[PDB]
RNA sequence: GGAACUGAGGCCAUGAUUAAGAGGGACGGCCGGGGGCAUUCGUAUUGCGCCGCUAGAGGUGAAAUUCUUGGACCGGCGCAAGACGGACCAGAGCGAAAGCAUUUGCCAAGAAUGUUUUCAUUAAUCAAGAACGAAAGUCGGAGGUUCGAAGACGAUCAGAUACCGUCGUAGUUCCGACCAUAAACGAUGCCGACCGGCGAUGCGGCGGCGUUAUUCCCAUGACCCGCCGGGCAGCUUCCG
């Protein structure tokens, strides 16, 4: 289930059996990078990059067709994120909650969910320092959150 | 034995409601959107001859 | 507590009377007319 | 209970299954061809769309997301591919 | 007068009630090469083709870009904001 | 203008596979008495002003304190204050629990479902430590309709028949600090796997013979049938 919510569910993608680029697909390889590295410069997460691909250019999974996974092609242009995209966007969070507690002293529950909160980044960056993808001295403050992200 | 006689009753139970589910079906559908089967060639899924 | 048995004969009653309502059941202003 | 071999499924009964819960998973999901109004061109569209798609030729509107499937705008036509 | 307009409307409504029966059969029926027409006669909803509701989709989607286009995540962000 | 040999620089990048019916994150349309701030309506109660009428009104087992010819109670019109959110309301829904119900707006958060998006083991249980914790209660402010521990009055029949009546202190309401306890129950640690049928029910998704409304905006629904998930609950059961 949930790490810290009690429900549990079962939604997710489900990949199929086959790994071959379907005939019908029209890119190269060199063709769909060249997207990649257009809709990065635009700002775009590589989550929601692979979202556009999708949708649009029929691109399944990225991964099939140029062999390499998509943030793996961005770091070898060198349009690197700053920060991990799942750990930016629980700073992310965190901030928008603490802008709210301050204007408002007496929502317990949000002063409740900000701790939940917090616990995932302690966990998510306690593994990224083992990774060494973050400085062995990265640490999370509520007045440096703000300028992190 | 009450093993066997158990065994029955429930047997009889699930045949009778996979029944009520079939005419629900063939009542809210096309009237020749649904084939017909035998019983006795129901249980043969091909010959290769 | 009773109270529960009054809720659980409720539950199956109403599930009874679902059973039987089913069987139960089986010139140019004249359009707005 | 009722019978089954577990090594061979029928048709029907895997297709009845959740996706996760099939003896191989596979999804429900799949990518069409649209063919735009007003102009005629050809447009790969995913089922389950998350983005509002835009015909490449002229801008137009061809599907808007929804929970479960994207709904599409009226005249255009489409056919599943593969 | 009541002639005239007994007589408009009695053709009005067999045009109406032919095009509405042409429109049922044409209805799903895959032609040649496969395409399937889109109509408001099916189960799913569809979107209208007016321009009301192109400027409704397109203005929903335009709320959401502040949110989905981001302006510190990648490091060529910071180092050329730093200019 | 051509070729063949060869020599040193500058930036960026430096990685075993997959993609768990493990976990995190993102994305989409929904959903809920979940929370916070403001706004708003509804009778009722209490108090006050005026009008009409005239001996009683109240309360009990019976009464008596109490109010009344300077008009009580009852009927009408208007004004003010403080609380409260009936019927609809379900063994339905939401929240970690305690708990949560008038309209509209705003702020942040969330479950489930959908996904051919992303990361790639980031996980489980946990002394120490930390946040929350009905009601009552303590400290400092603001108010006070109703109810009301305490207290003062009036009574005290039946009877194993056994705790009334009038006035009503602290409180009950709000804003801050404490206090940390309940039969705070399934009198019942958590995570994972395995292990029978049958229908309903809430939410999300998919497919559908037909009914029923229709879309400037707002909106694409109501009913019926089959299927798939996670919930709230049931009826029946084999082995154990
Ligand atoms: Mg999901
Ligand atoms: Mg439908
Ligand atoms: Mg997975
Ligand atoms: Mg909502
Ligand atoms: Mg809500
Ligand atoms: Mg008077
Ligand atoms: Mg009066
Ligand atoms: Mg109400
Ligand atoms: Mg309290
Ligand atoms: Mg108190
Ligand atoms: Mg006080
Ligand atoms: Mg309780
Ligand atoms: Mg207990
Ligand atoms: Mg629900
Ligand atoms: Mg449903
Ligand atoms: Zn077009």
């Amino acid at each position: 289930g949930r790490m810290h919510a009690p429900g549990k569910g079962l939604s997710q993608s489900a990949l199929p059996y086959r790994r071959s680029v379907p005939t019908w697909l029209k890119l190269t390889s060199d063709d769909v990078k060249e997207q990649i590295y257009k809709l990065a410069k635009k700002g775009l997460t590589p989550s929601q990059i692979g979202v556009i691909l999708r949708d649009s250019h029929g691109v399944a999974q990225v991964r099939f067709v140029t062999g390499n996974k998509i943030l793996r092609i961005l770091k070898s242009k060198g349009l690197a994120p700053d920060l991990p995209e799942d750990l930016y966007h629980l700073i992310k969070k965190a901030v928008a909650v603490r802008k709210h507690l301050e204007r408002n002293r007496k929502d317990k529950d949000a002063k409740f969910r900000l701790i939940l909160i917090e616990s995932r980044i302690h966990r998510l960056a306690r593994y990224y320092k083992t990774k060494r993808v973050l400085p062995p001295n990265w640490k999370y403050e509520s007045s440096t959150a703000s300028a992190l992200v | 034995p009450k093993s066997i006689y158990s065994q029955i009753q429930e047997q009889r139970i699930m045949k009778e409601a996979r029944r009520r589910k079939e005419v629900n079906r063939i009542k809210h559908s096309k009237p020749g959107s649904v084939p017909l089967v035998s019983e006795k060639k129901k249980h043969v899924v091909a010959v290769v001859k | 507590s009773t109270a529960s048995l009054v809720k659980r004969k409720r539950k199956v009653m109403d599930e009874e009377h679902r059973d039987k309502v089913r069987q139960s059941l089986q010139s140019a202003l004249d359009r707005f007319v | 209970p009722l019978a089954k071999d577990l090594l061979h499924p029928s048709p029907e009964e895997e297709k009845r299954k959740h996706k996760k819960k099939r003896l191989v998973q596979s999804p429900n999901s799949y990518f069409m061809d649209v063919k735009c109004p007003g102009c005629y061109k050809i447009t790969t569209v995913f089922s389950h769309a998350q983005t509002v798609v835009l015909c490449v030729g002229c801008s137009t509107v061809l599907c808007q997301p929804t929970g479960g499937k994207a709904r599409l705008t009226e005249g255009c036509s489409f056919r599943r591919k593969q | 007068l009541r002639v005239e307009v007994d007589t408009f409307m009695e053709a009005y409504d067999q045009k109406i009630a032919e095009e509405e029966a042409k429109a049922k059969e044409e209805e799903g029926v895959p032609d040649e090469e496969g395409w399937v027409k889109v109509t408001r006669r099916g189960r799913r909803p569809v979107l209208p083709r007016t321009e009301a509701a192109s400027l409704r989709v397109l203005e929903r989607e335009r709320r959401k870009r502040s949110r989905k286009e981001l302006l510190n995540f990648y490091a060529w962000q910071h180092r050329e904001s730093k200019m």
